[PDB]
RNA sequence: AGCUCGUGUCGUGAGAUGUUGGGUUAAGUCCCGCAACGAGCGCAACCCUUGUCUCAUGUUGCCAGCACGUUAUGGUGGGGACUCGUGAGAGACUGCCGGGGUCAACUCGGAGGAAGGUGGGGAUGACGUCAAGUCAUCAUGCCCCUUAUGUCCAGGGCUUCACACAUGCUACAAUGGCCGGUACAAAGGGCUGCGAUGCCGUGAGGUGGAGCGAAUCCUUUCAAAGCCGGUCUCAGUUCGGAUCGGGGUCUGCAACUCGACCCCGUGAAGUCGGAGUCGCUAGUAAUCGCAGAUCAGCAACGCUGCGGUGAAUACGUUCCCG
């Protein structure tokens, strides 16, 4: 809706961190499109699973990925059925093999990331999606190491057809800031009529982390 | 596109006459730009990932 | 005048690239120059995303390119070894005026 | 020894005040040689011109970057600092003339968008 | 400075082989884009010239002829009631003097003379003997602002 | 220190803050202070300094006189404009 | 610089207060008040570059004091007291005084100071209008094509043209043109790329290699405007360079339609431009060149950064537009 610049695409080396953090002479190319391939091949499992983010890294002819999973527990089931599946996968699409190493997150509500990927579900499931953004809001504010949150569910809200855009918030959500440490996430949703955005915000703390 | 089609279009073609991009990433013989050898769709990808050797876009 | 006209991608990197110069220079029990204060400069990067008529938000998004330098002199091939050994950072695309 | 330092836009001078002589011996060329414009020679005698020590003092500098008038500009805010070092009783006679403070304008940073700093484009109405 | 008052003036020291504010002055308007010893040297040739011509001190024949072409009034325009109004109002010494010598390098640019030393020379003679486009643009602007004198009781 | 803008348009709350004050100030005369918390007995004094401060004309009418001095008008535009409101007699 | 919100207060209700009156700035920044109390998106600061100094260290920069050297260079040892490109700290916080101002915010002057009253300049783009730009970055509900509108190939086109509009370069001449001799700037393009000395060339350049994942190498131990000497004698010309013909070059297999560059001749418009209109407040305009984004080969005079030399005005908001 507004012209707000993604706060992690501009503090990508200020305050937050890269998910892809390598460097190569030519083969670059190579990397990201491994990168992009095993992004496209998670994304449904991952996704079903709640994800908050993959960070990818290159080493001498291998691959190092963590996966930061919400609800650990769907993927990984039993060992040699979903996760060393997912594997197997993963390294026939791709030219080398995957040790695959999930690291589980401390809170689901803390992650920008996981908050939209829920109050998208939620939306999906044929609820209310004001009464969803709400109950999101309240699990994300219940003290969970924050202080302000925004929350922003985008497109065709309740399956209409004009681009409703509710702007909720709470707390202290500045985006001028520098020393603001915002968590964000950007989240499509998919209904039977369209597209939806969701547009997050977690200012945890005044952290300088210099 | 694929590999075979690669390979054989990145070294020393048949004729000299076959001289298109063949790209390496999706490997499309067209719809892609010389400029950087890669078609729109990773190049934007890597543009806004920054990784791509200075692409970008609307600020202003 | 010598040492350098350079350029790096990442502020972080080149940083630390001096800053390991300098760590494994003064190990070797070398020598240390006078810094001078010296800006840098913005790359030239306004590409455009796609060959449709984006002509509005158009221009550019600038890919910061923070640069130092360290200058030197009364060369020894001792620290010249010392410097041309290995590279840790790799990235930074450093080139010989 | 006494030594100085002079600052510029993108210009750098060191110098070593001693008595002796008038002169400008400077990276390998001569005073003659590095001020053929006739108005930087002006700039740098001013200081020594306000208070009458042009051929009294020595001046022995280094200087590194910038123009003429960029250099001209640092040797005389370097001998303006030698003078406040040395001779304390003659800071007013060099003050009110505009110098012993090396002047904020600079070259600033060019804008995005535009042709040079502070300038826009050329657009006819329609 | 605009809407907020004056300016500070530039504390210029005098000219070392003249010694005339005026005449840096005049240095600094004739200045070509750059062209600083070039300007320098233009307006040393010329002033040798008008030396060489009449026989006195060059300063004071300048100052003589920037006295006699100082324009001590200059017409405005202001919408007073929904009616444009060419009153005259007291205009100041510095701005007369830039008045002056931008009329002055005008006409020397103007006239036609072998070189633009030689043009200068012959354009400040012309002032300092009282017969020269500026001594006739100063006596146009004269005339035009006693004929514009009956509107004058606002001095806001 | 400040005029309330409301003594002659909304009195109810203005009579209860009259009537919490002037109970304060007759319980002051029993000798209740330390018997009180450190943080109550605080914000107690701070109110009726406030009050005190603020309040010079409702601790002595109290019959809703006829007549009003006003002064600054500029500035004391709802104070002239309730006036004229509540009644022609005015003196600016 | 405004946009707002929870409660309260008044009105049957849309709604009124908060955002209404003053001091002052860039601010809805503060305070006096003010039936309102607090907060958010805002502003400033937090962030980046420059300006002064200090510490941890004195690198293929500098050489002051010592020496070793011959010119195309601190080229070679020894030297921190010299500009602190890596980290931090100090320094601007109206710090203090006076005229003030409501002795509340805030204004001017002065002392130290590099900057004195958000230091000079940017990143930082709120709720929203233009049913704003994008389904050819990508996804995208719906429709449509499938022996096709999917895909390759050889040629052509996007570069065409009797015209009009927009943005830039060349200039229109003596602050000039040509020839010879001369000094400092920051910024790097480099691995199938840069490429100095030489051979011969009017010149692109045919020979080519010391040297480079980073100061031994071009972009020179760095240019143009800038300074000295000779000439042109103020004119459609030694100004201007386009069309055109002849002699060639850089790339790649392929350059009239299909780049650029060099040598010779050819020598047109242009004599600073009407009606209208654009940009500029100090390192700004002006003027000069350097470098780069992609290319094996360029339409690149364009777009971005850089600095060389570097001006005049600032009664004031009556007035054109917001
Ligand atoms: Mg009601
Ligand atoms: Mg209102
Ligand atoms: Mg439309
Ligand atoms: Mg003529």
């Amino acid at each position: 809706m507004g012209q707000k610049i993604n706060p992690h695409g501009f503090r990508l080396g200020i305050t937050t961190e890269w998910k892809s953090r390598w460097y190569a002479d030519k083969q670059y190319k190579d990397y990201v499109k491994e990168d992009v391939a095993i992004r496209k091949l998670l994304a449904t499992g991952l996704e079903r699973a709640g994800i908050a983010d993959v960070e990818i890294e290159r080493t001498r002819d291998r691959v190092r990925v963590d996966i930061h999973t919400a609800r650990p527990g769907i993927v990984i089931g039993r060992r040699g059925t979903e996760a060393d599946r997912i594997r197997a996968d993963l390294e026939k699409l791709t030219g080398k093999q995957v040790q695959l190493n999930i690291l589980e997150v401390k809170n689901p509500e803390s992650q920008a990331q996981l908050v939209a990927q829920g109050v998208a579900e939620q939306l999906s499931n044929r609820v209310a999606f004001r009464r969803a953004m709400r109950k999101a809001i309240q699990s994300a504010m219940r003290q969970p190491n924050v202080k302000g949150i925004r929350v922003q569910c985008s497109g065709r809200l309740g399956g209409a057809e004009m681009s409703r855009s509710e702007f909720y918030r709470e707390g202290r959500v500045p985006l001028h800031t520098l020393r603001a440490d915002i968590d964000y996430g950007l989240y499509e949703a998919k209904t039977t009529f369209g597209r939806i955005g969701v547009k997050v915000w977690i200012y945890k703390g005044d952290i300088v982390g210099g | 596109a694929k590999k075979a089609l690669v390979h054989k279009a990145n070294k020393k073609p048949k004729f000299a006459v076959r001289a298109y991009t063949r790209c390496n990433k999706c490997g499309r013989p067209h719809s892609v730009y010389r400029k950087f050898g890669l078609c729109r769709i990773c190049l934007r990808e890597m543009a806004h990932a920054g990784e791509l050797p200075g692409v970008q876009k609307s600020s202003w | 005048k010598i040492r350098i006209r350079l350029k790096a991608y990442d502020h972080e990197a080149i940083d630390a690239s001096a800053r390991k110069i300098v760590e494994t220079v003064t190990r070797t029990g070398a020598s240390v120059v006078g810094p001078v204060p010296l800006p840098t400069e913005k790359n030239v990067y306004c590409v455009i995303r796609s060959p449709h008529k984006y002509k509005d938000s158009r221009e550019h998004f600038e890919m910061r390119t923070h640069k130092r330098l360290i200058d030197i002199l009364d060369p020894t091939p001792k620290t010249v070894d010392a410097l041309m050994r290995i590279d840790l950072p790799a990235s930074v695309d450093v080139n010989i005026q | 020894p006494i030594q100085t330092v002079g600052r510029r836009k993108e210009a750098v001078v060191r110098v070593r005040l001693v008595p002796g002589t008038g002169q400008f011996n400077l990276d390998g060329r001569t005073l003659e040689n590095y001020f053929p414009n006739k108005v930087h020679q002006q700039l740098i005698k001013a200081p020594l011109v306000t208070v009458d020590r042009v051929d009294q003092f020595d001046i022995y500098a280094h200087l590194d970057g910038g123009g003429p008038s960029g250099q001209a500009g640092a040797l005389r805010l370097a001998i303006a600092r030698a003078l406040i070092l040395v001779q304390p009783e003659d800071r007013p006679a060099l003050k009110k003339a505009g110098f012993l403070t090396r002047d904020p304008r600079a070259i600033e940073r060019k804008k995005y968008g535009l042709k040079k700093a502070r300038k826009a484009p050329q657009y006819s109405k329609r | 400075m605009p809407r907020k008052g004056p300016a500070p003036k530039r504390p210029l020291v005098n000219d070392p082989v003249y010694g005339s504010q005026l005449v840096t002055q005049l240095v600094n308007k004739v200045l070509l884009e750059g062209k600083k010893s070039l300007a320098e040297r233009i307006v040393y040739g010329a002033l040798e010239q008008a030396r060489e011509k009449t026989g006195t001190d060059p300063v004071v024949t300048l100052k003589r002829a920037l006295d006699n072409v100082k324009p001590a009034l200059e017409v405005r325009s202001r919408r007073v009631g929904g009616a444009t109004y060419q009153v005259p109002v007291e205009v100041r010494p510095d701005r007369s003097t830039t008045l002056a010598l931008r009329w002055l390098v005008n006409f020397s640019r103007q006239r036609r003379e072998k070189t633009m030393v030689e043009r200068l020379a012959n354009e400040i003679l012309d002032a300092s003997n009282g017969l020269g486009a500026s001594v006739k643009r100063r006596e146009d602007t004269h005339k035009m602002a006693e004929a514009n004198r009956a509107f004058a009781h606002y001095r806001w | 220190q400040r005029w309330l803008g409301g003594m002659l348009t909304n009195f109810s709350t203005v009579h209860k803050r009259l009537q919490r004050l002037k109970e304060l100030e007759a319980m002051e005369q029993t000798g209740g202070f330390e018997g009180r918390t450190k943080k109550e007995i605080l914000m107690l004094t701070r109110e009726k300094n406030k009050l005190e401060r603020s309040l010079g004309g409702i601790r002595d009418m109290q019959k809703v006189p006829s007549a009003v001095w006003v002064v600054d008008t500029n500035k004391e535009h709802i104070a002239v404009g309730e006036a004229r409101k509540l009644g022609i007699p005015v003196i600016a």
